[PDB]
DNA sequence: TTTTTTTTTTTTTTTTTTTTTTTTTT
DNA sequence: AAAAAAAAAAAAAAAAAAAAAAAAAA
């Protein structure tokens, strides 16, 4: 059948430590358990996240060295696999839950209705803990200084591309660095599914653990087992459990791409408040755990042993208004003087030269008055400025630089595109293959 | 069963007879062990070797025999034996936390000679299946890197036990076996509920590629023929297209051939693949003679005559026109420059000429005298020929890019010819990759700027069928204006009628054309054919040419010059004298000859092997351009 | 005026593969 | 309860070649 093998890691001893850990540790620099009052501060229904520092676990590990007992080298297990420790670490955090300190605050929560008027029926006359769970568990990558600061050296927090990694990397904690190119709306995945039943004993709970589900229809409870036919279950949206999730695509950067080659990208799923941090266009460095998608349906059979891949995230570190500061940055600006010349001459300071046309470009950053005069008139205040003469003066840099002063800019050139009068609607976009 | 074991032992017995495979694997094992203890790092060498078919053929001629003809009944006993032996070498402990599950089996490769086992994707048939072959050629295609299970590991509840399934498949294996369906067990044999463990499972890197033959081998009248080759492990992205490579690995049929249960038809037969062992590239490494040589001879005073003389010794003349192909083949630096910019240090050279004034024998002795080159012609390109081209990917499914002629010349040369005859669509995209060095492409939701870094060297023809000296300049040349100013150096080159030239260059084609190669007789045709037999071993004063390719690939990997205040002042002073003058050129002078005199001193600069321009470098620069713009020589 | 030039307009799917999962049928 | 048979699952599309018009000029 299915041989057996032997593997050095036991769950119980990691799961001890967990719990150890949870309690015992303190911030060494709010008095205490660090983790714990966050805890209380989650049960208050004010924390929607709980986000897990390995610096912190190696300061746990730190201590128990300093007192000399052995350790488990949790921070290793976390890192060669972390699909696990997830589940080890919700169990662990729904065992501690501290009790709802103030303001209970039940006001027109569904879920919450349904589960007190379960109660009532229930105890008068074992549900998957998912589905009373709000909070989303998240990793947070090694640091570097800490890591030089106990050696112990670092692989879940280097910058790595989407070409270094290989399928030996699957199944762990890896960072990749890249650009954010497509992001797609947020859409909701179901996680428990309630089912009503005819007024037949209660609703029916099911989890889903894969992208592709199958009804259950058929009522199974004690006042159900009568024979007669009766009629199949019907899904009910308000007693189950969605979450949020998105899809975007990285790609490698230019640098990093070998002279011959061609740009390879990744893809990246996203669930729970961790959503909406990533927007195209971004260079940004993300943390999370490299899977093997399941690749399956249509086209699966000739592949055979082919999967595809995916990244799912857990942290996001980007690379890079009306207050007295600006305040009073004009008015120190205005105390310089020359305000006119300076500003004309900043612009572009390599090009020597063509100063009158530096003034002009200055009134075209600004603009003129737009005034709606009645019964339908309308006048203009935007500048129209066209800039002629024989090649080879530099034409074609001034332009360029005068885009970055303004953020709403679009550098537009000659027939290779076409985006001068592209107000087309029609848009062949391969996601849904409808018109946009 | 008792073969088996027979021939472990005989390749156990080879192993300790030859100590040098023993040797580099613990040198392997040494530096990938010491590699791990190094927690201030500053990667990881694969557990591959290779090994000599010649000295197995002075020690077992049985065993070289069943390797050359019965791979598939010989590899897999000598891969056993080598990791047996790998496995006594390391004596230190190893207790990884997932390390113990994938053991990264050793692996062999194969070098010597091969008889009549050296094929092209032609001369290969039904004859050679199942055997050990070596195809050479150029690689076309290449599919994306993809992940393919091996072994799957779960954990079961209840019991705190491990299972393992394992996984084969026809290309992963030598041998045919059951086929696996590729599900992850989800049941235990008591029916308690598995959890898949991902990090303990093993996956290894798939990559399939196209070789194609030779084209300039191939029989009159008939395309060239290509062969599909499939890389595991560790052998993934070691090609690109347009490389000449040599693959050795077993010939390999695959599949059902359409003898089952599908409709009984005459079209269908088997599918055959090779499973690579080994790829060699058909970057020339230098000693200290070749440098010591090369330091020598840079000392001498007139080095730059002799280097761009030693260029094409069978055209006579065009002096100027081979120092400037000398100072293409040496680039300048390039510079990067804040908003995201960088200056050009490639050079473009233009060749305007009368017919029949040798400008397309220089094109063909470029592309074969550089590192990289990429012939192209005028009517027989097009736009997404040169830039990119969307494509599919069989293997997988997804929708790809593929290469064209300017971005696989990335840090090459590009040569086109008959550059006036070029479709006007299809002259705007050149001009993008001369202005910007990138091409951007936006279509089929491929969003993607690549990087094109290549020179560009081009001939051309006047409106007319010769050069008329009674019009303007611009009359003569039907390129726009635009076009014109992207190319550094404009060579406009007439025939002249004149008896002395006449009865010199004469001279010199009769004497080129009775050239006879050793080994051949008189009045016997060139056997330009090798008879099959590709390979041997399978792995004044001019100058020789590879002793030239030396000095270049030296020169610009190696030396990197600044530019100096000296050399400056007589920069600024050529250009300023150039500038105001009223002699009539052939081009206009505007203010990025500067920028061309910059480059042409650095190039003269990295010919002498120095890092710093001097004033020299700036003299050969203006005078190079100054025959270039006016002709004054 | 009769030559050259120019946009531009359909051209596309007829086929595939062995699993994997369903209904009939002794 | 255990066999034999029968479908779903396609998807996709740019890139090039040939022919007839409706605007330009020695
Ligand atoms: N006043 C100036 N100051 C500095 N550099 C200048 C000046 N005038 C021209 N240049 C030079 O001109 C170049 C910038 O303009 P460039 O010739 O590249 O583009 P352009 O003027 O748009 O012409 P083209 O028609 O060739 O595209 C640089 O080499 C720059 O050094
Ligand atoms: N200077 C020369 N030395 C040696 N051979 C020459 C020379 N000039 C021309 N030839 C010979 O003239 C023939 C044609 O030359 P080639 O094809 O290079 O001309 P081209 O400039 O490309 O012509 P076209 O304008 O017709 O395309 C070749 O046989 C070449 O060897
Ligand atoms: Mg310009
Ligand atoms: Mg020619
Ligand atoms: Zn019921």
């Amino acid at each position: 059948a299915l041989p057996s093998i032997q593997l050095p890691v036991d769950y119980n001893n990691l799961f001890n430590e967990i719990t150890d850990f949870l309690v015992t540790f303190k911030q060494d620099t709010e008095k205490g358990p660090k983790y714990m009052a966050m805890l209380q501060k989650v049960a208050n229904r004010e924390l929607n996240s709980v986000i897990i520092d390995l610096d912190d676990i190696l300061q746990y590990q730190n201590e128990k060295f300093l007192q000399g007992t052995q350790a488990d080298d949790l921070v290793s297990a976390i890192q060669q696999n972390a699909n696990h420790f997830t589940e080890l670490f919700c169990r662990a955090i729904d065992n501690n839950m501290p009790l709802p300190t103030k303001e209970i605050d039940y006001k027109d929560d569904v879920l919450d209705v349904i589960l007190n008027q379960r109660r009532l029926r229930n105890e008068r006359m074992l549900f998957p803990p998912n589905l009373t769970r709000r909070y989303f568990l998240y990793f947070k990558p090694l640091s570097q200084n800490c890591a030089r600061r106990y050696r112990k050296k670092a692989i879940s927090s280097k910058p790595l591309s989407v070409r270094q990694i290989k399928g030996d990397f699957l199944g762990q904690l890896i960072t990749v660095r890249g650009i954010i190119t497509r992001v797609s709306d947020v859409k909701p995945a179901v996680e428990v599914i309630a089912y009503t039943c005819d007024q037949c004993g209660y609703e029916v709970f099911q989890e889903v653990n894969s992208r592709t589900f199958t009804p259950l229809s058929e009522c199974t409870s004690e006042e159900c087992s009568q024979n007669q036919t009766k009629g199949q279950l019907f899904m009910s949206t308000r007693a189950s459990k969605f979450s949020a999730f998105q899809e975007c695509k990285i790609q490698e950067l230019s640098q990093q791409v070998p002279v011959g080659h061609i740009p390879r990208s990744l893809n990246i799923h996203v669930n729970g408040t961790l959503v909406r941090s990533l927007s195209p266009g971004d260079i940004v460095d993300v943390t999370g755990i490299f899977l093997p998608a399941p690749y399956t349906g249509f086209k699966a059979l000739k592949a055979g042993l082919l999967t595809e891949t995916y990244l799912e995230a857990q942290f996001v570190r980007q690379h890079k208004s009306l207050t007295s500061d600006v305040e009073e940055r004009v008015m120190e600006l205005i105390t310089s003087g020359d305000v006119y010349n300076r500003l004309a001459k900043s612009i572009a300071p390599e090009i020597y030269g063509n100063l009158d046309v530096k003034k002009a470009l200055l009134l075209l950053l600004v603009g003129g008055v737009d005034k709606r005069v009645g019964d339908g008139m309308k006048i203009r205040g935007d500048i129209n400025v066209c800039l002629m003469g024989d090649p080879g003066v530099a034409k074609s840099q001034l332009l360029k630089a005068i885009c970055k002063i303004s953020p709403r800019g679009v550098y537009t050139t000659g027939k290779g595109s076409s985006g001068v009068g592209l107000t087309a609607a029609v848009m062949k976009d391969p996601v849904t293959d409808e018109m946009i | 069963d008792a073969v088996f074991g027979d021939r472990v032992r005989r390749f156990q017995e080879f192993l300790d007879t030859f100590t040098s495979y023993r040797d580099s694997v613990r040198s392997i094992q040494v530096y990938n062990s010491n590699n791990a203890a190094n927690y201030n790092d500053d990667n990881i060498l694969p557990h591959r070797i290779i090994i000599s078919l010649d000295d197995l053929r002075e020690f077992d001629r049985s065993f070289w025999s069943g390797i050359l003809v019965e791979p598939a009944y010989f590899i897999p006993p000598a891969e056993k034996a080598l990791t047996d032996l790998a496995d006594s070498m390391d004596d230190v402990p190893h207790p990884n936390a997932s390390a113990v599950s994938s053991r990264h089996p050793w692996k062999l490769s194969f070098k010597g000679s091969f008889g009549a086992h050296a094929l092209s994707p032609r001369t290969l048939t039904a004859q050679h299946l199942n055997k050990l072959v070596s195809v050479e050629g150029i690689v076309t295609k290449t599919s994306l890197v993809r992940p393919k299970l091996i072994r799957s590991v779960h954990y079961a509840a209840k019991t705190g036990r491990f299972h393992y399934r394992d996984y084969t498949d026809a290309t992963t294996t030598l041998t045919t076996r059951i086929p696996t369906p590729a599900i992850y067990p989800t049941e235990d044999t008591e029916g308690n509920k598995l959890t898949t463990e991902y990090g303990y499972s093993t996956f290894i890197d798939h990559q399939r590629i196209t070789v194609q033959e030779m084209p300039e081998m191939a029989p009159a009248g008939q395309l060239p023929r290509s062969i599909d080759v499939i890389l595991d492990d560790d052998l993934v992205d070691k090609t690109k297209p347009g490389d000449r490579v040599n693959v050795v690995g077993v010939f390999k049929s695959l599949g059902a051939g359409g003898m089952n249960q599908s409709n009984s038809n005459t079209l269908i037969g088997f599918k055959t693949l090779i499973l690579g062992n080994t790829v060699y590239p058909l970057r020339q490494m230098l000693t200290d003679f070749d440098i010591r040589n090369i330091n020598k001879l840079s000392k001498k005073k007139d080095i730059f005559d002799i280097l761009s003389q030693s260029l094409a010794p069978s055209i006579y003349g065009h002096d100027h026109i081979k120092k400037a192909i000398l100072l293409m083949l040496m680039g300048g630096v390039e510079k990067n420059l804040e908003n995201g910019s960088h200056l050009r240090g490639d050079i473009n050279i233009l060749m305007v000429g009368d017919p029949s004034t040798a400008k397309s024998q220089l094109l063909r002795f470029v592309l074969n005298t550089a590192s990289l080159a990429i012939a192209t012609t005028g009517r027989g390109s097009s736009g997404v020929g040169l830039t990119a081209a969307v494509t599919t990917d069989r293997e997988t499914g997804e929708r790809r890019l593929e290469a064209g002629a300017m971005v696989l010349a990335d840090r090459g040369v590009v040569c086109i010819d008959e550059f006036d005859k070029m479709t006007d669509v299809d002259r705007v995209a050149i001009h993008e990759v001369m202005e910007q060095q990138t091409v951007t492409i936006a279509k089929a939701g491929i969003h993607t700027t690549l990087n094109a870094r290549c020179s560009v060297i081009a001939a051309a023809n006047p409106v007319f069928g010769q050069y008329d000296v009674n019009r303007d300049p611009h009359q003569n040349i039907a390129l726009p204006d635009s076009l014109l100013s992207r190319f550094d150096l404009l060579f406009v080159v007439t025939d002249d009628i004149n008896e002395i030239r006449d009865r010199s260059i004469s001279e010199h084609v009769l004497r080129t054309h009775r050239y006879l190669p050793p080994g051949y007789l008189e009045g016997e045709p060139v056997r330009e054919r090798l008879n099959l037999s590709l390979a041997v071993g399978e792995d004044p004063k001019l100058v020789t040419i590879p002793f030239l390719r030396k000095y270049v690939q030296y020169a610009k990997e190696r030396v990197i010059p600044q530019l100096t205040q000296e050399a400056i002042n007589v920069i600024v002073k050529n250009y300023t004298d150039l500038r105001n003058d009223d002699n009539t050129k052939k081009s206009p002078i505007t203010a990025r000859t500067l920028e061309t005199l910059i480059r042409l001193a650095t190039a003269h600069a990295k010919v002498r092997l120095s890092k710093t321009v001097n004033k020299v470098d700036a003299k050969v620069a203006a005078n190079l351009l100054r025959f270039a713009l006016l002709g004054e020589d």
